[PDB]
RNA sequence: AAACUGCGAAUGGCUCAUUAAAUCAGUUAUAGUUUAUUUGAUAGUACCUUACUACAUGGAUAACCGUGGUAAUUCUAGAGCU
RNA sequence: UCAUAAUAACUUCUCGAAUCGCAUGGCCUUGCGCUGGCGAUGGUUCAUUCAAAUUUCUGCCCUAUCAACUUUCGACGGCUGGGUCUUGGCCAGCCAUGGUGACAACGGGUAACGGAGGGUUAGGGCUCGACCCCGGAGAAGGAGCCUGAGAAACGGCUACUACA
């Protein structure tokens, strides 16, 4: 009975297998979702809660959450479905599910830290696995920063430094060039087209003034 | 040989669209088997007042029974021109440029059908 | 499943292209525009098959997406464009426009239009209704859309359309007396005068055209195409649509 | 590069099993209809919803990092981004 | 009862560009102020193009040891509605008893895909046409369906039968 624990906060992740079950009786009637005390799997993990977030049995089929079933299933599955890959547009496929319901019949069950306990375990708390920065959009750097309307975003971009490929040159930084940001090109865009937009105004206006010139003369001689 | 290569010229054309002269060469060479690709390079560069890579020759189909052989010549403004414009199998052969070497074309497609059961970066 | 065709067959492609039979086994496929595909010309036969500038598909290929032949003024980088008939072809490359005439044979010929022929194009007016805000609009035989004609033009005239503005510089009327060019049927590419009109309540009226040899023949209005009121406003293919039988062509060959 | 997005994959190629007013052929109609693509035109509107903004709105998901399952598939899950 | 215009309203209110590249130029209230082209993609309506889909008239080999066939449960028609991109017994309700046939209907056979055409003939004909082109249908045998402008698609999916 192999865990996959996870743990959000520190993005740290590690497996451990308890060979027995008793440690796992009040998990199995859980449901995927269901936040429990992890206090039988202690005395380490005392004040711990862990949410279930699926598993797999032991042929290997994953969970699909929402499926009130301790057994397996097969369902139609489609392009938005939670075990299904489409490789093509439209295509659906029939496939092999495992019930939400956890219970004996299992291979690997995950978890994920809910509540932090008084302990430390090794794997998942001493380890503070840094976030894979970071945000690209304008907004999202004003609001992560907390600037302002008339602060220049331009600049409070995250780095990263490269090494080159070993020739010994000076080492450079990466950035997310920014997205949604206002430039004098998309100015200039929304001016090109109320350019375009106005010049088709008078161009029809003229020519409907034109058309009325000649109906005009043409009733006149006639 | 000892007698003379007789140079002729019809259906000539000037075509600045890809920057290059199109004619058709006859060529007279009684008493001899025939002249080589290289060789007919020089006589037209030499006649047009062009270098060697700025001519190219497509096909010599010699005349039954000898003594004449026809082609199509191609001259070109540039030797520029001549690269971006004259197809890669005919710079290779002509030889001032490198052949992309490239594996089987049955491999190739074997290659690229083990690519398909593969996701990601592990392609690569 | 079911849809469109995309390819086309060497055997059963359009007769005038005179397309050499053991080439290969396919011919280009006009892609849509100034249709109909019978008759159309692409703009790959036209460059390859009468000028082989352009020897093969390669090249021809490349020629188009440099941007050096402008259809009626205007860049086309379609290998396979439909041109067609009454359309100006230009190469400011070698600097000189062509135009698409039928000739006495049925065929499109390549026809050389010096400088100022180039600058407009007669069209002939299929659809005249009112537009989306009550404003006469026009339709002519080449998709063209005209916003504004002038109110006496019903239906078949002949306008002389700008080539770089649009507007009408003169239209002329369809009546008898005028000088029309035949753009179909048996007849094709046959330059004469009208002279009787029958009209048969059904859809397919017939136009009585005399030639320069006082000929008289037959064709609906289908495929009548007025060029002038009293002389023709373009210049015609050697000819001057005038067709003859297999015993004068060989006459003039042999006395040439 | 990988991956997301778009397009194509309804073309082509093969065969003649079914099929006897059926297919098909010539000739008609769509005033009884749809139409990606191409081509030419073509849209000014104080209409009313968000905390508000137009010098510019919001939330997710890949690729990626790390933990697996099953003997096995162009199977996929849990967790952190963007 | 068309094109088109106008009025009274309606909507799980469509479209009316929060997209990308090059050139970067002009003006005066000098403000990081106002303006400026070429393109790319995309967008409503109309026309057009490639078309598709139905549709009118006429024309198919042998057989009576096939003479009556269709109509309960659509067969011929009328009406109202639904469904369809649209017409239509296409379908649902109500009414009437019609429709085809000795000028061969209906049924059966085909070792029958149709045609342009191949062979051979003075004329009149006989015979073949799976097959380089046009149209139709199918993807082991039926049925159903998603995506999509376009498929009842099969080098798409789902189910059953056979095979594996
Ligand atoms: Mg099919
Ligand atoms: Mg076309
Ligand atoms: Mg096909
Ligand atoms: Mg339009
Ligand atoms: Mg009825
Ligand atoms: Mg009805
Ligand atoms: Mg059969
Ligand atoms: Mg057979
Ligand atoms: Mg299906």
């Amino acid at each position: 009975m192999k865990l996959n624990i996870s743990y959000p906060a520190n993005g740290s992740q590690k497996l451990i297998e308890v060979e027995d079950e008793r440690k796992l009786r009040h998990f199995i009637e859980k449901r995927m979702g269901a936040e429990v005390p992890a206090d039988p799997l202690g005395d380490e993990w005392k004040g711990y809660i862990l949410r279930i977030t699926g598993g797999n049995d032991k042929q290997g089929f994953p969970m699909k959450q929402g499926v009130i079933a301790p057994n397996r299933v097969r369902l139609l599955l489609s392009d938005g479905h939670s075990c299904y890959r489409a490789r093509r547009t439209g295509e659906r496929k029939r496939k092999s599910v495992r019930g939400c319901i956890v219970g004996s019949d299992l291979s690997v069950l995950a978890l994920a830290i809910v509540k932090q306990g008084e302990q430390d375990i090794p794997g998942l708390t001493d380890v503070v696995h840094p976030k894979r920065l970071g945000p690209k959009r304008a907004t999202k750097i004003r609001r992560f920063f907390g600037l302002s309307k008339d602060d220049d975003v331009r600049k409070y971009v995250i780095r990263r430094e490269v090494q080159p490929k070993g020739e010994g040159k000076k080492p450079y930084t990466k950035a997310p060039k920014i997205q949604r940001l206002v430039t004098p090109q998309r100015l200039q865009h929304k001016r090109h087209r109320l350019a375009l937009k106005r010049r088709q105004a008078e161009k029809v206006k003229e020519e409907a003034s034109e058309y009325a010139q000649i109906l005009a003369k043409r009733i006149a001689e006639a | 040989s000892d007698s003379p290569v007789t140079l002729r010229t019809r259906k000539f054309i000037r075509n600045p669209l890809l920057g290059r002269k199109q004619m058709v060469v006859d060529i007279l060479h009684p008493n001899r088997p025939n002249i080589s690709k290289d060789e007919l390079r020089e006589k037209l560069a030499t006649l047009y007042k062009a270098t060697k890579d700025q001519v190219n020759v497509f096909g010599l189909r010699t005349q039954f029974g000898g003594g004449k052989t026809t082609g199509f010549a191609l001259v070109y403004d540039s030797p520029e021109a001549m690269k971006k414009f004259e197809p890669h199998y005919r710079l290779v052969r002509v030889g001032l440029a490198s052949k992309i070497e490239k594996a089987s074309r049955q491999q190739r497609k074997q290659r690229k059908n083990r690519q398909k059961t593969l996701r990601g970066t592990a392609k690569v | 499943g079911r849809g469109p065709k995309k390819h086309q067959k060497r055997l059963s492609a359009p007769s005038h292209w005179l397309l050499d039979k053991l080439s290969g086994v396919y011919a280009p496929r006009p892609s849509a525009g100034p249709h109909k595909l019978r008759e159309c010309m692409p703009l790959i036969v036209f460059v390859r098959n009468r000028l082989k500038y352009a020897l093969n598909y390669r090249e021809t290929k490349a020629i188009m997406m440099q941007r050096l032949i402008k259809v009626d003024g205007k860049v086309r980088t379609d290998i396979t464009y439909p041109a067609g008939f009454m359309d100006v072809i230009t190469i400011e490359k070698t600097g000189e426009n062509f135009r698409l005439i039928y000739d006495t044979k049925g065929r499109f010929t390549v026809h050389r239009i010096q400088d100022e022929e180039a600058k407009y194009k007669l069209g002939k007016v299929k659809r005249v209704q009112l537009g989306k805000g009550g404003i006469p609009f026009l339709v002519t035989h080449d998709a063209r859309t005209i916003r504004y004609p002038d109110p006496l033009i019903k239906v078949n005239d002949t306008v002389k359309i700008n080539l770089e503005t649009g507007k009408i510089e003169d239209f002329v009327k369809f009546d008898t007396g005028a000088i029309a060019m035949v753009t179909g049927g048996r007849n094709m590419g046959r330059v004469g005068v009208i002279t009787h009109r029958e009209r048969h309540d059904g859809g397919f009226n017939i136009i009585h055209v005399k030639d320069a040899l006082d000929n008289t023949f037959a064709t609906r209005e289908s495929n009548v195409f007025v060029i002038g009121s009293e002389k023709p406003w373009i210049s015609l293919p050697k000819g001057k649509g005038v067709k003859l039988s297999i015993a004068e062509e060989r006459d003039r060959r042999r006395a040439n």
